Parts: structure tokens; C-alpha cells; sequence
RNA sequence: GCUUGAGUCUCGUAGAGGGGGGUAGAAUUCCAGGUGUAGCGGUGAAAUGCGUAGAGAUCUGGAGGAAUACCGGUGGCGAAGGCGGCCCCCUGGACGAAGACUGACGCUCAGGUGCGAAAGCGUGGGGAGCAAACAGGAUUAGAUACCCUGGUAGUCCACGCCGUAAACGAUGUCGACUUGGAGGUUGUGCCCUUGAGGCGUGGCUUCCGGAGCUAACGCGUUAAGUCGACCGCCUGGGGAGUA
RNA sequence: GUUUAUUAAAAACACAGCACUGUGCAAACACGAAAGUGGACGUAUACGGUGUGACGCCUGCCCGGUGCCGGAAGGUUAAU
């Protein structure tokens, strides 16, 4: 469901700059924005989306 | 926590009979074996101070029953703590 | 952080840029000593926002 | 029980070596009790950022349910390759499939 | 162990023994002992140089092995004994040929296991090999100056040397001095850092203590004549004058390194 | 004797709960090299300080220490202190569904035992930034201060000690009863189930307010309201938490 | 514990501990015109020199002088 593979929709809750997207803004709930941004991190780590566009 | 097999295991072993898991031997065994099994855990480590706490809270529920029942049975009472070793 | 302005610019007006958070994120981590302050710096406005 | 689930990374000159770590680690793995769910390569594809200024590393992710003592063995012979360059070992994930 | 000696009676009040019952109690193995032949500080004219050593006990020698040129024959470690000419202890190992030798002693050696030495091997703590094959950023015991003579470096109880650099023909190595140095990649190394990292918490106690050990007292030329040391002299302590040895050489400073050939291996000095 | 207090068993859930190990990105500092040249830096304004022995700025390579930028919240977990990158091993507690089992096994607790921020102490490591003490430059009538340039202990790690904080919700623990409204977080049941929907039932948590209480401020089902069990503490200010 | 054999046994020397400093191994250093030897069949948890002298609490300010360490600027400067 929220796994790490699944960049092409994890995209739209990250910005131009490699920042996550706040539930305040994208309307998510509580624990899918937790376990959201933890995966995202693990992508990140496994070098599927850039920590920075620099 | 304990494993389910082995809770089983212990459950028809002290029970009088199945589904006999409020009896106090049984209650008795189960926090005996989770001393027994935490025992190494805290040999290693030695510095969870937040763990030792749910050991000492087994600890004193052992002992508040092992006292209920030497103040009904102390047949029972007495063969239990043959059996699991302990009350030295 | 870039930008890619179409071919009509006129004198190279930053729109994007201005759009953009600009010094969002630079003006947020230009501050200094974050130990002791935010304990205390808390909503507490979010209640006076009321009728 | 405890299901595994491995990722690891090769150095993209290493394009031709990769089967015969697959199929090494997926014997290692069967050995004692092991059985792979879902096993499957992206193979090259640009990286996100340059790992020591390296891209298209092979990526291969593996569905594996084997013992700690195993998969120990198994984890350590990663940091000791240096044909791989990552690696991660994630849960259960109830088996899932493709999901590419 | 450190173990801290009670205050029966001084001369124990300030003795801390180190304790290892892991050893051995027995004799040493017979067929790999010689002779040591005590010197007392005299060369082959029977002048006293180096002062300060004579006495001690008997302190036979062991033949420890630094080459470690077996390859392909895997050894087990029988059992750890003390080694008086070394401040490290030795593990006494069996081939599976029917050969033993001495070694020095990884920290986790324990006793009972596998040993791999020369060409491809694991890289668990105590198998020698060359560092052509040893990752980047490993501790290793004893380092060969040149490829085949034997370890030189670190060889101590308790000291290691990791690898910082391979690029090159040339390996660069962080010493416990706190250098760098460049040695032949074809040199070997073993894995690990050898054992009895508490050799510094002992604390003799006694005079008796030192004198045992080979180390005779010394005497300061602050309290001699004018006409045996640069100090001395004057009544009622006066110095007066800067420190040197007692053959007019400055201390504390005055670097001695007067070497032209080996400045090429030396990549930073010690700080 | 009994099962409503207390407890055990089965199936699940959320969580920076705790201990050990590994690894990743950004940035500061430092070292080597390339281009380059008169300033850099700092203040209210300056100076000290760094630089023509080539600084600052900029690019390449390398070393090392420390913390994990948003996600992140009238969020969560923990008895308290307190706990945020990611991954693995060991491990504690809490809550929901019914079902079964024991049968008062309970509450509180002087003495006693354990945990306990920061600073501090002992031994051995490590030390990039920050920074008591200390040095210099400023301001001032004076400035051993606020400001500026450096900078040691310390801050970090392992094992021991110290046992103190506005350690605060300035509110001891346990149990029962007493109108409501608006939120957050986490489970669960029925249904025209069309839906990011209707109707219920638990745990924790934020705000506003009724009776009541209160010197007042205010508290108000998480009481500072009405009661019960036990413990701790107070008797004008200073002297003094001192001898 | 040691000391002025034969007028001084001590508060003097040594001492365990502490600190600074040198030393990457053909180590520093010492004896030796040299070969060579000790250091050491040791390898920075090692060795040499210097000061202080168990242990407890501590060890403040000054780099102007002398010494030592570092410095592709500049001035002066031998042999050739
Ligand atoms: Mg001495
Ligand atoms: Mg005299
Ligand atoms: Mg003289
Ligand atoms: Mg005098
Ligand atoms: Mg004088
Ligand atoms: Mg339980
Ligand atoms: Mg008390
Ligand atoms: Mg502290
Ligand atoms: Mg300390
Ligand atoms: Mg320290
Ligand atoms: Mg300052
Ligand atoms: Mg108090
Ligand atoms: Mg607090
Ligand atoms: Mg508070
Ligand atoms: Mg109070
Ligand atoms: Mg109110
Ligand atoms: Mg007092
Ligand atoms: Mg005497
Ligand atoms: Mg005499
Ligand atoms: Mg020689
Ligand atoms: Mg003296
Ligand atoms: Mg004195």
C-alpha cells in the first residue's frame, strides 16, 4: 500500500526541492502521513527520489 | 512476551484441565518462565532500567499470590514451590 | 533554486521565483540557537482566532 | 514466520555478474528452510543521487522467509562485496507482487 | 580483570594486578624455547650503554612466529599463555598438518578456532594476508616494513594500525603515533588489534616491583657534581641553567630524526 | 460459598517506550592542489583579528567529530526524569473484540529499596562546532559586564559516583456519584452498506462553559464539586533550611 | 630500602605515582677513527632523556630576556 517501490505517485508528496508535503496542505490523514513520510525517507535512502534538487 | 506454544504448554501442564488458566499455579509458572527466559536478557545490557521494571512488576505479583495460596492450601502451596524451585 | 522561463521574458522578470517560497526555507533557517525558544513558542493565537 | 525482504545495489560495470549472485543467494537462501515469494531485477536504471559520482547501479529486490542465523550470513556478505553497494531488509509485506 | 590489592601492609596498598584466568598454568611448549642471555646494559667492549637495566628473573625466550607464510593450511588455536619478553600474550596454534607455532593474540581469540593465513582468507579478526585484498578502513595487527620479513608495527599489547589509503602501489597507514605512512601493498597483516588492552591500568606498587623487572634506579642530575653531568652543582637546589642530557643534548625539543632515506614513506609527521 | 473489585488465557492495533549494533544525506571545520587578487571579517559606528610569506570568494580530492533540516501537530509513548534520520537483534508497557478460567487474591504505605534533567567528580578514549575560566579590542565617569575577535575545562563515548532543579498541572495515590458544547489521536459494532457517508460503543488528549466550590483569580465529569481509605506536610516575618 | 671502607645514616639518594619531551625501526640514544655491539631477538600499551616524588584538594598571571619549535616574503652573507 505505502511501500518505498511505488515513486510513481510518491511524487506528488514531495516538492520541487525534495521537501515533504505537510497533511495540513495535502489533507491526508494522521497515520498514512506518518507511515508516507517514513517511506519516503526509506526511498530516499535507497536513492529513488534526491534528498536535494541540488 | 512468552511464546503461544509454549503459554500452551505450561497452561495444560499446571491446569487441572483445559482452559484452566486462572488457576494461581498456573499464573505462577507463567511469570516463573518469563523470569526464567528475562534472566539473560538483562545478564546482557544490564543498563534497561525501563524493562527491569516489568521484571520487578512479575516479581511482586509471584510472590502476592504465592502468598494467597500457602494462606489456603499450603498442600498445594508447598508442592508448587517444590516443582518450580523457588521460596528458598 | 532554478528557473526555466519561456522564451518570452521581456527584461528577465522573476516570476517564478517570486511565486515560489523565495526566502521561505532561507529566512526559516537563518536563526540561530534553537534549544531553549521552542518550548514556548506555541499556538495559543490559533485560540484567539475565533469569532 | 518472520519473512524477509532484501534490496541491494550492484556496481553498474557488473551488469553480467548479477545472475550468478541471484542465483547463488537464492540457494543460500533455500538451504535450510528458505523459499522466495517474489524475485525480480530493475536491472539499470539512473540513480537519484551520485553515489561517489556512480549511476545505474542494478537494483534487485527478493521476497525471502529464512532464520536470523541465515539471513546474518547472508546480510555480511554484502559489506563484505564490493561489487555491491547498498542493501536494505524490510518485513513480512504479506508477499506482494510487481508493484513496479 | 584489573583487580585492586587491599592495604595489608605498604607496598600492597597501591598495587593493582591484572588478572587473565584464561592462560595457562602449565609449561610453556619445550620444543620452541632458547636461551635469552641476560646483557646488563654492557656491549660486545663491556661499557655500559643505555643505563638503568640489570637484574630480574630468568625470563627464558619464546620463538614466536611473525612471517606467517602458511597458505592454504587452516590452524586452531589451543590455548593462550604468558609471554614474559612481550608485553602481549601468545596463542599457541595447530596445523591440521601436525605443527605448532606461537602467534600473538587477537582480542577475541578465546580458544578453539579456525585460523587462515596467507592468500584469500576471511577476514575475521586474526587470519594474515596481504593488503591487496584487504578492504579500506580495517584494523590489522603487525605490518611488514617489506613484503616477507616479518611484523614490525604495532605489535604491542593492545595497538592496532588502519588502513587509510590503497590508490597507488603504495598503502597508507594511521600508526598509533599518530602518522601516516606509505608501505608495499604486498606487505601482510593480520585482522584485528592484539589483546590485553589493560596492560596500562597496572600499577606495580613497590620499588621490588620494578626492580624485578630488569630496571635499575635512577639517579637525577639535578643531585649529582658538575663533574659527571651538565646539571648538578651549587648549594641548596639550583638549577639555573636549560635541561640536556647527560651528553649536553637538549631536552624537551630539539627533534633527533636524522634520517635522509626514509622521509619518502612519510606522509605526515606525528603531532 | 458467589462474581461486580483484582488477575490469567486467545485474536489484533498505534506509538521519538528502553538496551546493543550497522549505515545514509546535508552542513561547519581542517589538510593538499587549481584559477584568481586586494581586501576579508565584525559593529549601532569601530577596533582587535586574518591577508601581497597571496587572504576572502571559487573548483577538485581527502580526514575527522557532532546533530539528524520539512515530515512535525490545541501529535504520540513513558511512573517520573525524559524520548525524533534510516535499518537489524533483544525487550517492557498500554488499548480494542468477544469467549473461557481463578475466586477478594484488594487500596494505601512510616522505615526500606530502586530510578532520577543539567551542572559536577574518578579512570581511559575522542575532540568538528559551541563555550565557563582566561587574553585582547570596544562602550563607559568607571566596566575584572552586556558587544566584538580568540579560547581551555566541559559539551561526545565506556564504566563508576553525585541524588539536586520553578524535578510545576506550584494540584499525593486509589474508588464511587454529579447538566453540556466544540476539537485532536487510536480501536471497534450495525446499516439504505453507492461517497473522504448515517447511526453507536471504548482508551487517551485540548479548549469553552452550567450547578457547586473558592478571599478572589479561577476549577468545573481529566474538579479546586459531593463522599470514602491511607500516607506526606503547615502553624507570624527574619535568624535558617543556618549552627 | 641506599650513602661519605676509616669523625657526618640524615630532612640527603632511591622509590612506586605524575608530567614534559625525543624516537616509525637500519628507531632515538650510547661505546667505537671503522667494522661492529647494546637499545632489542623489543616495535609508540615500546624505548631514551629531564623534572617532581605515595595518597587527598590543587597547581594562578607574564613569551619583554635566554632557550626550543614553525615560517617559497624581504635585508646581510662562506667556499666557488
Ligand atoms: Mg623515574
Ligand atoms: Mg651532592
Ligand atoms: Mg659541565
Ligand atoms: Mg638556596
Ligand atoms: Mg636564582
Ligand atoms: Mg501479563
Ligand atoms: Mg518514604
Ligand atoms: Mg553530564
Ligand atoms: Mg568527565
Ligand atoms: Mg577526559
Ligand atoms: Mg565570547
Ligand atoms: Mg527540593
Ligand atoms: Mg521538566
Ligand atoms: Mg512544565
Ligand atoms: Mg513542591
Ligand atoms: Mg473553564
Ligand atoms: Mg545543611
Ligand atoms: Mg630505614
Ligand atoms: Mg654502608
Ligand atoms: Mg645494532
Ligand atoms: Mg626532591
Ligand atoms: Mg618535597
Amino acid at each position: 500500500e505505502i511501500d518505498y517501490k511505488d515513486i510513481a505517485t510518491l511524487k506528488n508528496y514531495i516538492t520541487e526541492s525534495g521537501k515533504i508535503v505537510p497533511s495540513r496542505i495535502t489533507g491526508t490523514r494522521a497515520k498514512y502521513q506518518r507511515q508516507l513520510a517514513r517511506a519516503i525517507k526509506r526511498a530516499r535512502y535507497l536513492s529513488l527520489l534526491p534528498y536535494t534538487d541540488r | 512476551s512468552l511464546s503461544t506454544e509454549a503459554t500452551a504448554k505450561i497452561v495444560s501442564e499446571f491446569g487441572r484441565d483445559a482452559n484452566d488458566t486462572g488457576s494461581t499455579e498456573v499464573q505462577v509458572a507463567l511469570l516463573t518462565a518469563q523470569i526464567n527466559h528475562l534472566q539473560g536478557h538483562f545478564a546482557e545490557h544490564k543498563k534497561d532500567h525501563h524493562s527491569r521494571r516489568g521484571l520487578l512488576r512479575m516479581v511482586s505479583q509471584r510472590r502476592k499470590l504465592l502468598d494467597y495460596l500457602k494462606r489456603k492450601d499450603v498442600a498445594r502451596y508447598t508442592q508448587l514451590i517444590e516443582r518450580l524451585g523457588l521460596r528458598r | 533554486i532554478k528557473v526555466r522561463e519561456n522564451e518570452p521574458f521581456d527584461v528577465a522578470l522573476r516570476r517564478f521565483k517570486r511565486s515560489c517560497e523565495k526566502a521561505g526555507v532561507l529566512a526559516e533557517v537563518r536563526r540561530r540557537e534553537f534549544y531553549e525558544k521552542p518550548t514556548t513558542e506555541r499556538k495559543r493565537a490559533k485560540a484567539s482566532a475565533v469569532k | 514466520m518472520r519473512h524477509y525482504e532484501i534490496v541491494f545495489m550492484v556496481h553498474p560495470d557488473q551488469s553480467e555478474q548479477v545472475p550468478g549472485m541471484i542465483e547463488r543467494y537464492t540457494a543460500a537462501i533455500t538451504g535450510a528452510e528458505g523459499k522466495i515469494h517474489r524475485l525480480e531485477d530493475w536491472g539499470r536504471r539512473q540513480l537519484a543521487y551520485p553515489i561517489n559520482k556512480l549511476h545505474k547501479a542494478h537494483y534487485v529486490l527478493m521476497n525471502v522467509e529464512a532464520p536470523q542465523e541465515v539471513i546474518d550470513e547472508l546480510e555480511t556478505t554484502f559489506r563484505f562485496n564490493d561489487a555491491v553497494i547498498r542493501s536494505m531488509v524490510m518485513r513480512t509485506k504479506h508477499a506482494v507482487t510487481e508493484a513496479s | 580483570a584489573v583487580v585492586k590489592c587491599k592495604p595489608t601492609s605498604p607496598g600492597r596498598r597501591h598495587v593493582v594486578k591484572v588478572v587473565n584466568p584464561e592462560l595457562h598454568k602449565g609449561k610453556p611448549f619445550a620444543p620452541l624455547l632458547e636461551k635469552n642471555s641476560k646483557s646488563g646494559g654492557r656491549n660486545n667492549n663491556g661499557r655500559i650503554t643505555t643505563r638503568h637495566i640489570g637484574g630480574g628473573h630468568k625470563q627464558a625466550y619464546r620463538i614466536v612466529d611473525f612471517k606467517r607464510n602458511k597458505d592454504g593450511i587452516p590452524a586452531v588455536v589451543e590455548r593462550l599463555e604468558y609471554d614474559p619478553n612481550r608485553s602481549a600474550n601468545i596463542a599457541l596454534v595447530l596445523y591440521k598438518d601436525g605443527e605448532r607455532r606461537y602467534i600473538l593474540a587477537p582480542k577475541g581469540l578465546k580458544a578453539g578456532d579456525q585460523i587462515q593465513s596467507g592468500v584469500d582468507a576471511a577476514i575475521k579478526p586474526g587470519n594474515t594476508l596481504p593488503m591487496r585484498n584487504i578492504p579500506v578502513g580495517s584494523t590489522v595487527h603487525n605490518v611488514e616494513m617489506k613484503p616477507g620479513k616479518g611484523g614490525q608495527l604495532a605489535r604491542s599489547a593492545g595497538t592496532y594500525v588502519q588502513i587509510v589509503a590503497r590508490d597507488g602501489a603504495y598503502v597508507t597507514l594511521r600508526l598509533r603515533s599518530g602518522e601516516m605512512r606509505k608501505v608495499e601493498a604486498d606487505c601482510r597483516a593480520t585482522l584485528g588489534e592484539v589483546g590485553n588492552a589493560e596492560h596500562m591500568l597496572r600499577v606495580l606498587g613497590k620499588a621490588g616491583a620494578a626492580r624485578w623487572r630488569g630496571v635499575r634506579p635512577t639517579v637525577r642530575g639535578t643531585a649529582m657534581n658538575p663533574v659527571d653531568h651538565p646539571h648538578g652543582g651549587g648549594e641548596g637546589r639550583n638549577f639555573g641553567k636549560h635541561p640536556v642530557t647527560p651528553w649536553g643534548v637538549q631536552t624537551k625539543g630539539k627533534k633527533t630524526r636524522s634520517n635522509k632515506r626514509t622521509d619518502k614513506f612519510i606522509v605526515r609527521r606525528r603531532s
